[PDB]
DNA sequence: AGATCACGCGCGATATCAGAATCCCGGTGCCGAGGCCGCTCAATTGGTCGTAGACAGCTCTAGCACCGCTTAAACGCACGTACGCGCTGTCC
């Protein structure tokens, strides 16, 4: 059966970072559940944003805040930066 | 001749104790956390208007966290064979809870 | 300011800890300790009412700034 | 299965302790670590277990330990999640 | 008349120590440490099996959470001017940790 | 009796005689990773309808602010005692 994950878009970032390394499986299942990990805390502090402010939709106002929360400082001002521009971009095309 | 009742030094600390473990006033003054608070806040952002109960909440937050804080250090403190808590100790125990790195 | 937060209010914080004798530099690492601790929450609480769109911190957004770091608190509408 | 805790010897207690940065261990140690681990582990095989029951199998999957361990506090990452 | 090469005690452990730091493989035997967990186990349900994975995944978090707990306990045994962890040391990193009551 | 020189003893540093453990260099076989292929399911495109959220107006509650008293509490100062800290020795 279909056993979905982030391995080829990890790998396609890996390779746009450091286009002549490698991951192992081993480090490729880590970097898997990293991203599961920080899927589930984002979205969830997003959610709990939206049900705080008696809200029923998770716009990108809500992910940044999440994003504001849960980063640290210089990460959660880079994130937001790169959020804020994809979501610009997205909106252009 | 006469001579004063000065109390051997720490039994007024053990009054003090007993005291204050068994009361729940908060035993920051209000209006100085106020103002330490506002400008803490300042700083993040401008104009910023707080509830009465905001602060209060923030009052009894940091001096409960204060509390258990001081009470780790003084196991520490008492752990090195001491009876007074030094910086150090604070700063064992915030290392061994994982807020200090 | 953060001299507000006077010597003997940290004895009595001591106190009510449990402390019996307390060192003469333990006053000023126990203002930089409750300084970062007021840092941390007043950014999430603001964090939060900037969210709503509000002016005025509300307690709301203070118990929720101490429910996300693991310090939750009763008593103010949780 | 009687008696399994000794299998923690005390030469494999010595390297975690030396994993961890220290220098010379006290003869009390091994003993108290043994109990420490068991502590530890009779918190999140509890936990575990109540996950594999809830799904009805017989089988612990290290899925039902990875729910357990970041239900404890302890995300594990490596083993699926 | 010659004396063999006995390295002075704490040199063994320090590279111990830094052989050790620089690895990952795991410390405890497995075999030992799966029938620790299956015996662990048998008090919450009987005739259970466990998944290779799940018993690897246990091994590593166990073996995480007692090299933290020593370096915690390292770190209260120098607080106490000594160089040796005894159980002391471990019961109050557990007690500030928030593990221990 | 004091100063200088020579010899002996004690301490520090380097070398060394070694030998021990680690790191490194090379060859080798491996299996784990990267890649290509085929299939299909999930994402994209297009369209609808409905309600969620945005926006303007109004209300009035609560926050801010100011003043003035009074008085609890902080601040300051001093004596001293007992606790921290250093040094030392013994035993395990």
């Amino acid at each position: 059966t279909r056993k979905e994950s982030y391995a080829i878009y990890v790998y396609k970032v890996l390779k746009q970072v450091h286009p002549d390394t490698g991951i192992s499986s081993k480090a490729m299942s880590i970097m898997n559940s990293f991203v599961n990990d920080v899927f589930e805390r984002i979205a969830g502090e997003a959610s709990r944003l939206a049900h705080y402010n008696k809200r029923s939709t998770i716009t990108s106002r809500e992910i940044q805040t999440a994003v504001r929360l849960l980063l640290p400082g210089e990460l959660a001002k880079h994130a937001v930066s790169e959020g804020t521009k994809a979501v610009t971009k997205y909106t252009s095309a | 001749v006469k001579k004063p009742h000065r109390y051997r030094p720490g039994t007024v600390a053990l009054r003090e104790i007993r005291r204050y473990q068994k009361s729940t006033e908060l035993l920051i003054r209000k209006l100085p956390f106020q103002r330490l608070v506002r400008e803490i806040a300042q700083d993040f952002k401008t104009d910023l208007r707080f509830q009465s109960s905001a602060v209060m909440a923030l009052q009894e937050a940091s001096e409960a966290y204060l509390v258990a804080l001081f009470e780790d250090t003084n196991l520490c403190a008492i752990h090195a064979k001491r009876v007074t808590i030094m910086p150090k100790d604070i700063q064992l125990a915030r290392r061994i809870r994982g807020e200090r790195a | 300011n953060i001299q507000g937060i006077t010597k003997p209010a940290i004895r009595r914080l001591a106190r009510r800890g449990g402390v019996k004798r307390i060192s003469g530099l333990i006053y000023e690492e126990t203002r930089g300790v409750l300084k970062v601790f007021l840092e941390n929450v007043i950014r999430d609480a603001v964090t939060y009412t900037e969210h709503a769109k509000r002016k005025t911190v509300t307690a709301m957004d203070v118990v929720y700034a101490l429910k996300r770091q693991g310090r939750t608190l009763y008593g103010f509408g949780g």
